């Protein structure tokens, strides 16, 4: 009686900086990356945008 | 072609002879064409499908052999134990675990219980 | 075909036995199980003949011996008789001891069920026949085996009933002809099955009241099943099988083994015997894919079929003899894809004519001939039964010859 | 010979009222489920087989279920092949109801 094999997995480990960059950086067609999030601008003092 | 034109019902040996040739040469869909005939002439396809499956392995039509056996054995079609040993070993010889495992699962559905020989064949490619 | 007495269904019915669409008959034969009403085709199975475990004997098939409806008391001096019995050879002896014990212990169910069982004057088993009646049989190997088997039970009667015989052990068999009745009953009505009682899967030889009445036919329509939870044996109607309003419902005794020398040993005689034939030799070989082709017999020896959707009722000449002699004969096949050589000088005619010479109308001894059939004399319930066996073997040989000559005549349409 | 033939077989009367309260309380289904499970080895496999058969029933003839409770349908189908009349889908009626709804205690 061959049983219904079911192989699942769950790994965990520290990420390389390249992995984070590939996670977050989005390159526009113009060539800009701009994934750094330079300024700490939470929400405009103006309209909540 | 003249057998149906005249109206005489062909013999059991008649269909048996042709399917042996088509399997020997590698005819994939041609064998199924005859298989429909006995499905209308009140003739069982078990012997014809057994020899057709076995002949396709006697030539290097491994992909054809799995397709014909799986289609016929998906429904109710008991197979001789010799065929089960042949395809499980042959599929594992060329690295066809996906086809071999399905046949082994199909074999156990029809009563026959997998022994150490079948597990040994599977372990060859899983290793 | 008259129904059985009302007491037959009861006594067992009071002990939780339920039969739904059957009614046992009383006419002179094995009581017989014939149905009523119609069932129509079904999907999986229809359960019938609910038989509990308490109404059994079920001695185990291997050491140690255990009886789940406990009959032998603790320390009773009859377990020593059984434990001294040779295993794997004579399972019908300890079973006979259990049957004899279930006749004088208490108001046990078998104390009442004994009356419906066939008596010494009844029964067909050869263990109750005599010397000249065994001699009245066109067979010497069977004669030797049955003469030895009438012994080996005389021997296992004086080893445990010899002038010491505690009254418990005595009074069970005061003479060596009721022990023969018990031995014959054990031989005829024992069945070996698997019994899952609790966490124990075991193989055992069992005796089943109300189920042995199911007569025999090599074309069966009944299964034996053992319900694991409530410990009940049940007969099951086959899936996709229509049932008439009083026709026979049968369960096969032996399958995959026959030759009419062991079935006959176990009772009556073969009628169609789909697994027996006579060795031919004498010739070179006959073709294989024409004997099953003229009658449209399906191959695959383990499972032979006739395909009733054959022709415009081509013939009414198919039987167990045809399906048996279609696979026990030379049957040359060669490459299995030949030209089918219609060389009637070699592939047909003379070769089977040689078989006609080999079967030279009973050439072995021919102790008797057509005169024997229907001598019109019934007596002792064991005579006219060896005669019946001779009749059926002669009929099988004759019909095999007839089928062979029909085949050799019809090779051209 | 044994004098208990009819003393243990006399029919108990007054059973007609103890035939109905089984039928609206779900007693017939409860006593049929165990008889269907009397031969099964693993109950989970039996439950999964019943669920798959009910799924097939819903797929093949969709536009009937919503009232019939196809699980009840497959249970009745399995119980109806060995006698055991068991009306279709164990459907309950209101023989005496010139009104829309019972109070239900």
């Amino acid at each position: 009686m061959i049983d219904q094999y079911k192989h699942q997995q769950l790994r965990i480990g520290s990420v390389s900086p390249q992995q984070i960059s590939a996670w977050a950086t989005k390159i526009l067609p113009n060539g800009e990356i701009v994934g750094e999030v330079t300024k700490p601008y939470t929400f405009h003092y103006k309209t909540n945008k | 072609r003249r057998e149906l034109s005249v109206g005489l019902v062909p013999l059991h040996e008649t269909f048996v002879a042709l399917v042996r040739l088509f399997g020997s040469k590698g005819r994939a869909t041609r064998g199924l064409e005859i298989l429909a005939a006995m499905e209308k002439l009140n003739y069982d396809i078990r012997k014809a499908w057994l020899v057709l499956v076995e002949e396709l392995v006697r030539s290097n039509h491994l992909e054809d052999a799995n397709k014909v056996f799986l289609k016929g054995a998906k429904g109710g079609l008991r197979a001789t134990d010799e065929i089960y040993d042949l395809m499980i070993e042959e599929d594992c010889k060329s690295g066809d675990h996906s086809n071999a495992l399905t046949i082994a699962y199909e074999m156990e559905a029809a009563g026959r219980m997998a022994t150490t020989f079948h597990f040994n064949c599977l372990l060859s490619v899983q290793a | 075909m008259n129904l059985a007495d009302p007491d037959f269904y009861k006594i067992g019915y009071v002990r939780s036995f339920r039969a739904y669409g059957v009614e046992f008959r009383e006419g002179p034969d094995g009581f017989g199980v014939f149905a009523s009403k119609d069932i129509e085709p079904l999907r999986r199975a229809r359960m019938i003949m609910e038989i509990p475990l308490e109404l059994m004997l079920t001695i185990s098939k291997r050491l140690p011996w255990m009886f789940f409806p406990d009959i032998v008391p603790v320390g009773h001096p009859i377990f020593d008789i059984i434990n001294s019995t040779d295993p794997k050879t004579d399972w019908d002896l300890r079973l006979a001891c259990l049957l004899l014990l279930a006749f004088d212990q208490e108001d046990n169910f078998w104390q009442l069920y004994g009356d419906f069982l066939p008596s010494a004057d009844e029964c067909t088993s050869l263990l109750l026949a005599t010397e000249e009646d065994l001699l009245e049989l066109q067979d010497e190997s069977l004669e030797l085996t049955m003469r030895e088997q009438q012994h080996r039970c005389l021997e296992f009667w004086e080893k445990n009933w010899h002038s010491a015989a505690p009254l418990k052990i005595k009074r069970l068999a005061r003479d060596p002809k009721i022990f023969m009745w018990a031995a014959s009953i054990a031989q005829t009505r024992c069945i070996n099955m698997e019994m899952r009682i609790g966490a124990l899967i075991q193989d055992a030889n069992v005796l089943v009241p109300y189920a042995d009445m199911l007569n025999h036919s090599f074309q069966p329509n009944c299964f034996f099943h053992w319900r694991f939870k409530d410990r009940m044996l049940e007969v099951m109607i086959n899936p996709g099988s229509r049932i008439k309003k009083g026709e026979e419902m049968t369960v096969n005794y032996l399958s995959g083994q026959q030759n009419n020398i062991f079935m006959q040993r176990f009772g009556f005689s073969s009628a169609v015997n789909p697994w027996d034939a006579i060795c031919f030799s004498g010739d070179s070989r006959i073709h294989l894919d024409t004997f099953l082709s003229v009658f449209n017999i399906t191959g695959l020896r383990q499972e032979y079929y006739y395909n009733s959707k054959s022709a415009k009722e081509g013939d009414s000449f198919v039987d167990g003899a045809v399906i048996a002699a279609a696979r026990t004969l030379p049957t040359w096949s060669d490459r299995d894809v030949p030209i089918i050589p219609s060389v009637e000088r070699k592939a047909a005619k003379e070769l089977q004519e040689q078989c006609h010479e080999i079967l030279a109308k009973y050439p072995t001894t021919a102790k008797q001939d057509q005169q024997i059939l229907d001598a019109t004399e019934d007596g002792r319930r064991t005579l006219e039964a060896a005669i019946k066996y001779r009749l059926h073997r002669k009929l099988f040989i004759g019909k095999v010859i007839d089928a062979l000559e029909i085949y050799q005549d019809r090779i051209l349409f | 010979k044994d004098v208990f033939m009819e003393a243990k077989l006399e029919r108990v009367p007054f059973l007609e009222e103890q035939m109905r309260k089984v039928n609206e309380g779900g007693g017939v289904m409860a006593g049929d489920i165990d008889r269907l499970m009397k031969s099964e080895d693993n109950r989970f496999a039996f439950v999964n087989e019943i669920a798959a058969e009910a799924t097939a029933y819903v797929n093949n003839n969709r536009d009937e279920y919503g009232h019939k409770k196809a699980i009840h349908h497959v249970l009745s189908n399995r119980m109806n092949d060995a006698g055991f009349a068991r009306p279709e889908a164990y459907l309950e009626t209101e023989p005496f109801s010139p009104g829309p709804t019972y109070l239900k205690e």
